[PDB]
């Protein structure tokens, strides 16, 4: 319960962190090492997810088969729909990187604030995903 | 339209390791299970192994845990099979394939293309071309002793297509290849018509133009 | 392979034909069957699930059916395009791992036999300077796909330096193959003559070639 979600909390500080575009950020992500960072804490985040959703599958009681195959393809699902969005940041953030590359060094002032606005948008629908993802959890404690 | 594409084909020697690659494209498979199924030329299929990685299970057959490690990339859509120790017994074609659910019960609808894995102690060879000289008359040229597949050969670069048959190379005991091409052609023709077969060896870059002759 | 199917089915257009595959009570005795189709030189299709699931595609002239330890495929309305290879796959607890059948090849019957075509390639001038000798034999265009090749030298049966290939389908639906025979050029110079001679359906056709 609380474990994934600290994981989460995690990454969204991380991620608050990468959206404000500090000097520090911008140095990192031309590095490379934020978007491995950001990898290995949503990494954590959904190990610690899949490992309770196993475990709440490990304490199902005396189910159907197929109500239980249903029940873990739908936490499945949310899950790999959180994992999708998440691939598309990465990638987006190695596309800025490689694309303020177009310059090889130096970043306007306003791909800032697209990329901003894009991290932004991706931030809340990371937040709708997630919560439907323990949403799901929550109706796998039950049958 | 979800499509599994896999690497390219491998040529490797005994004792070394290969590593196929299974890309989705357009869209995710990672809510299914992915297992690697090979076929050895003329036998049938065999479960390796498979991998469902948002469910957390990667599982391997009896026969090949040892050698096989079947991981994947999430963010990159990506599954792979890696197979060590490779001998002369692990020329095969390897499919990827998903299954219907999360786990290895259900039914593999979704089939990638195949990787073709040769594993020979041979080692490349460029061929030799000969002409094998001739109603109608059959004509055509041998291409000899070469490794590995494949060769390509065209008539007259391309414009002489009619009558045409190249047959399926011979994989000789010495570990080579051999094929013939032959062209049935009217005799009529033999007086005027110049014949060129043109063959391509693209792993030795062997580009040879022979010219038959009665 | 822990099922177990028969190797070869045949049947006429328009008629109905199964596919047995028998297992275990620990790979069909407790999960369900699967069934793929197979053409030569493409990835299996899933053409069966859960015993007697078909996909959308799937038309309904495949049917299958499952009985306790046993499993059974139904063609019908058998036509051309059906010609193919069908594998049977389970779950098996005991191996703990998915097991397949040895795979049944589907042929349909009506195609008439055709006698095979021989040409016969002596080896050239330019290989004879490479010191170099091969002869080529060459068979095409016969039905069904099962040839025997022999070397003779003069009248003797030759089996070293014989290659030859399995046959294969052609374009037209009919079968060819090919035989290398491997000679020094002194072998090649010192016999009289060479023959290439090829059995099919019982009845044999000889092509000769001698030096020069």
């Amino acid at each position: 319960n609380q474990p994934w979600e600290q994981a989460l909390n995690r990454f969204w500080d991380y991620l608050r962190w990468v959206q404000t575009l500090s000097d520090q950020v911008q140095e990192e992500l031309q590095s490379s090492q934020v978007t491995q960072e950001l990898t290995a804490l949503m990494e954590d985040t959904l190990t610690e997810a899949i490992a309770y959703m196993k475990e709440l599958e490990e304490q199902l009681g005396p189910v159907a088969e197929e109500t239980r195959l249903k029940l873990t393809q739908n936490v499945i699902d949310a899950i790999t729909n959180l994992v999708n969005d998440m691939a598309e940041l990465r990638n987006r953030l190695g596309q800025y990187r490689n694309e303020v590359h177009t310059m090889l060094g130096q970043s306007t002032e306003e791909i800032r604030a697209r990329l901003s606005t894009h991290l932004r948008k991706m931030r809340k629908r990371l937040m709708r995903d997630a919560e439907d993802v323990q949403k799901a959890l929550a109706v796998y404690k039950a049958g | 339209q979800v499509q599994l594409v896999q690497s390219g084909a491998e040529v490797k020697k005994p004792g070394s390791s290969v590593k196929v690659s299974c890309k989705s494209s357009g869209g995710t498979s990672n809510n299914y299970a992915i297992s690697w199924v090979r076929q050895a030329p003329g036998q049938g299929l065999d479960w390796m192994g498979g991998i469902s990685p948002i469910f957390g299970s990667t599982a391997y057959a009896q026969k090949f845990q040892g050698r096989v490690t079947i991981s994947a990339d999430i963010f990159s859509n990506t599954a792979y099979m890696e197979l060590n120790s490779l001998t002369s017994e692990d020329t095969a074609v390897y499919f990827c394939a998903r299954h219907g659910n999360y786990y290895y019960y259900s039914g593999m609808d979704v089939w990638g293309q195949g990787t073709t894995v040769t594993v020979s102690s041979a080692s490349t060879k460029g061929p030799s071309v000969f002409p094998l000289a001739p109603g109608t008359a059959a004509l055509g040229c041998l291409v000899k002793d070469y490794f590995p597949e494949p060769v390509t050969v065209s008539w007259n670069s391309g414009a002489l297509t009619s009558g045409v048959h190249t047959f399926p190379a011979v994989l000789q005991s010495s570990g080579l290849y051999s094929l013939s091409s032959v062209v049935t052609v009217p005799s009529s023709s033999l007086g005027t018509q110049t014949y060129i077969c043109n063959v391509n060896h693209k792993p030795s870059n062997t580009k040879v133009d022979k010219r038959v002759e009665p | 392979s822990a099922l177990t199917q028969p190797p070869a089915v045949s049947g006429t257009p328009g008629q109905r034909v199964t596919i047995s595959c028998s297992g275990s009570d620990s790979n069909i005795g407790r999960r369900s069957v699967n069934w793929y189709q197979q053409f030569p030189g493409t990835a299996p299709k899933l053409l069966i699930y859960s015993n007697d699931q078909r996909p959308s595609v799937v038309p309904d002239r495949f049917s299958g059916s499952k009985s306790g330890t046993s499993a059974s495929l139904a063609i019908s309305g058998l036509q051309s395009e059906d010609e193919a290879e069908y594998y049977c796959a389970a779950w098996d607890d005991s191996l703990k791992g998915a097991v397949f059948g040895g795979g049944t090849q589907l042929t349909v019957l009506g195609q008439p036999k055709a006698a095979p075509s021989v040409t016969l390639f002596p080896p050239s001038s330019e290989e004879l300077q490479a010191n170099k000798a091969t002869l080529v034999c060459l068979i095409s265009d016969f039905y069904p796909g099962a040839v025997t090749v022999a070397w003779k030298a003069d009248s003797s049966p030759v089996k070293a330096g014989v290659e030859t290939t399995t046959p294969s389908k052609q374009s037209n639906n009919k079968y060819a193959a090919s035989s290398y025979l491997s000679l020094t050029p002194e072998q090649w110079k010192s016999h009289r003559s060479y023959s290439c001679q090829v059995t099919h359906e019982g009845s044999t056709v000889e092509k000769t070639v001698a030096p020069t």
